[PDB]
């Protein structure tokens, strides 16, 4: 009897969902960061 | 071996014959040249650097 | 040996035939079909250059 | 052509006998029950009036239950079923070295037929409690987790376990592989005539093998048999005793042998299909109740005689198939209370890159300290006590910082002895090597030397080592320990390429 990587997801009991909450949180975050980051880019490009 | 199981005429002989005679292009010092990169490296160290030393 | 006539049948079943040797006796055009096929075959495996001589390659230095 | 075809004709046996005989009463599923046959002794060869033979497995009162060996097309209720009266026996010698025999020592390789002399059957007893002496060769292997941490005696059952896809028939042809260099050499106290049975696999798979094999050479000293997935259920349950007979012969014959069966858990599937279609009771997941007995008087022939009975040997490396590290499946645990051992491969290791992907936690030989040489008993032990400590507290990894120098350094040395295991494929090392690098590893030359470079290191410095200090690695080899001078002459190679790099 043993356990295996990557398992708390398989589960999808409580810490399953809960982790895939945490993860989202941080990159649609990340992702609005980004995409601000880019437009300031692409604009200041105009001149 | 080849003239007993290969049956052909002489096409086995004739190729034995016609290797026998081929000869390779052995090829020929080219990039042999920058000798006097040493020579003249020499003079950098040599007599350019020596007697400055 | 001769005792058994099957021996002997197939014996002279064969010398009749190593006498019709002369030609592949009843081959059938069905025979020549597989020999191309095959023959292709193993030409595409050994390649296409021309199987009598010595293909020349000039080598190429650095 | 013709001239060559009378002497073929001429060349047989016309002769007719007064043989025994009974007429199939019924078929069906490949199990024919012959009606007669009086005096047939249980588990022999009867031959078909078609052609085909069969294993007169099951003698009930009334009737004699025949598994053929192929398909029963051939067959129908009333053909004539002639006795052999010989039990099954298959070809031996040094003919097959380098052929492709079926299950029945059938050449199915073309190229000729098989130049056999003498026979040998295939239900003999394993040697005894006084024959047998113990285990004292090492079998390298030339896998350096396999070689180092797991070792392998010649004479000794090593299960090679572990799930779908992990790389066990690759742990398998690195063995077979690394064999070519005492089988060149002169010495005959090292050379392993190793066996490769396929059992279960498509002929496209044994195909591939026996290319792997030609290509390096392989093949002059290895037969390859083969009960491949089409051959009917006779010919798979069959095929490992072909082996195992094989393999009997050398060993007795004062030679050393090396037996892979691959897998043994498609020869229990063949068997509890004849067992079931016979109608014999069945058991736990449905295999009969010699599933043990099966395997057990299969995996016992393999030992290593003493001196006095020649001195043979004759490994074996029963492949395994777990489903998802179900290890505890029926199967799984008879295999694995046979042999003498384990090496477990994984698939979390073999996707995080550490491959052979082998689990050194769960993998153990029984023999252990023994069948290792001197040289690599010095080193593994130290590497192996090292592994052990840093997997007893690599959950703190992801981490790391945070925590004590101590714990630091442990896993600073792990990971770089984990990066040293790594290995390619069908690129196995002699055993000098492998002392050389484990060296480099395990006394502190590279603990400065960043995790991802490690497996540039140890190519580069066999590359260094072979090609400038041979003498050096022959003087390990010949005695295999590392005297004072070697582990200093060792210590300024390691220190000053380390130095030049
Ligand atoms: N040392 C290695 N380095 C890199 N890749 C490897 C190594 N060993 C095995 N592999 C890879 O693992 C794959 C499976 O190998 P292998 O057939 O030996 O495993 P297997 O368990 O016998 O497969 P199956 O169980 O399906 O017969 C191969 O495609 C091979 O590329
Ligand atoms: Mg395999």
């Amino acid at each position: 009897v043993r356990s295996s990587a990557g398992a708390v997801r398989d589960a999808g009991g409580a810490f399953g969902k809960r982790e895939q909450a945490e993860e989202e949180r941080y990159f649609r975050a990340r992702a609005k960061e980004q995409l601000a980051a880019l437009k300031k880019h692409h604009e200041n490009e105009i001149s | 071996y080849y003239k007993a199981n290969v049956a052909k005429a002489g096409l086995v002989d004739d190729f034995e014959k016609k290797f026998n005679a081929l000869k390779v292009p052995i090829p020929e010092d080219k990039y042999t040249a920058q000798v006097d990169a040493e020579e003249k490296e020499d003079v950098k160290s040599c007599a350019e650097f020596l007697t400055q030393s | 040996d001769p005792v058994q006539k099957l021996f002997v049948d197939k014996i002279r079943e064969y010398r009749t035939k190593r006498q019709t040797s002369g030609g592949p006796v009843d081959a059938g055009p069905e025979y020549q079909q597989d020999l191309d096929r095959e023959l292709f075959k193993l030409k595409q495996m050994y390649g296409k250059a021309d199987m009598n001589t010595f293909p020349n390659f000039t080598f190429e230095d650095p | 052509v013709s001239s060559i075809l009378e002497e073929r004709i001429l060349g047989a046996d016309t002769s007719v006998d007064l043989e025994e005989t009974g007429r199939v009463l019924s078929i069906g599923d490949g199990i024919a029950r012959v009606h007669g046959l009086r005096n047939v002794q249980a588990e022999e060869m009867v031959e078909f009036s078609s052609g085909l033979k069969g294993m007169s497995l099951n003698l009930e009162p009334d009737n004699v239950g025949v598994v053929v060996f192929g398909n029963d097309k051939l067959i129908k209720e009333g053909d004539i079923v002639k006795r052999t009266g010989a039990i099954v026996d298959v070809p031996v010698g040094e003919e097959l070295l380098g052929r492709v025999v079926d299950a029945l020592g059938n050449a199915i390789d073309g190229k000729g037929p098989i130049g056999s002399k003498a026979r040998r059957r295939v239900g003999l007893k394993a040697p005894g409690i006084i024959p047998r002496i113990s285990v004292r060769e090492p079998m390298q292997t030339g896998i350096k987790a396999v070689d180092s941490l797991v070792p392998i005696g010649r004479g000794q059952r090593e299960l090679i376990i572990g799930d779908r896809q992990t790389g066990k028939t690759s742990i398998a042809i690195d063995t077979i592989i690394n064999q070519k260099r005492f089988n060149d050499g002169t010495d005959e106290k090292k050379k392993l005539y190793c066996i490769y049975v396929a059992i279960g696999q498509k002929r496209s798979t044994v195909a591939q093998l026996v290319k792997r094999l030609t290509d390096a050479d392989a093949m002059k000293y290895t037969i390859v048999v083969s009960a491949t997935a089409s051959d009917a259920a006779p010919l798979q349950y069959l095929a490992p005793y072909s082996g195992c007979s094989m393999g009997e012969y050398f060993r007795d014959n004062g030679k050393h042998a090396l037996i892979i069966y691959d897998d043994l858990s498609k020869q229990a599937v063949a068997y509890r299909q004849m067992s079931l279609l016979l109608r014999r009771p069945p058991g736990r997941e449905a295999y009969p109740g010699d599933v043990f007995y099966l395997h057990s008087r299969l995996l016992e022939r393999a030992a290593k005689m003493n001196d006095a009975f020649g001195g043979g040997s004759l490994t074996a490396l029963p492949v395994i198939e777990t489903q998802a590290g179900d290890v505890s499946a029926y199967i799984p645990t008879n295999v694995i209370s046979i042999t003498d051992g384990q090496i477990f491969l994984e698939t979390e290791l073999f996707y995080k890159g550490i491959r052979p992907a082998i689990n050194v936690g769960l993998s153990v030989s029984r023999v252990g300290s023994a069948a290792q040489t001197r040289a690599m008993k010095q080193v593994a032990g130290t590497m192996k006590l090292e592994l052990a400590q840093y997997r007893e507290v690599a959950a703190f990894a992801q981490f790391g910082s945070d925590l004590d120098a101590a714990t630091q350094q442990l896993l600073s040395r792990g990971v770089r002895l984990t990066e040293l295991l790594k290995q390619g494929q069908y690129s196995p090392m002699a055993i000098e090597e492998q002392v050389a690098v484990i060296y480099a590893g395990v006394r502190g030359y590279l603990d400065k030397l960043e995790p991802s470079k490690i497996t540039k290191f140890e190519n580069a410095f066999l590359s260094h080592v072979i090609s400038q200090h041979q003498a050096l690695l022959g003087k390990i080899r010949t005695d295999g320990k590392i005297s004072e001078e070697s582990d200093a002459k060792l210590k300024e190679i390691v220190t000053n390429f380390l130095a030049g790099f």
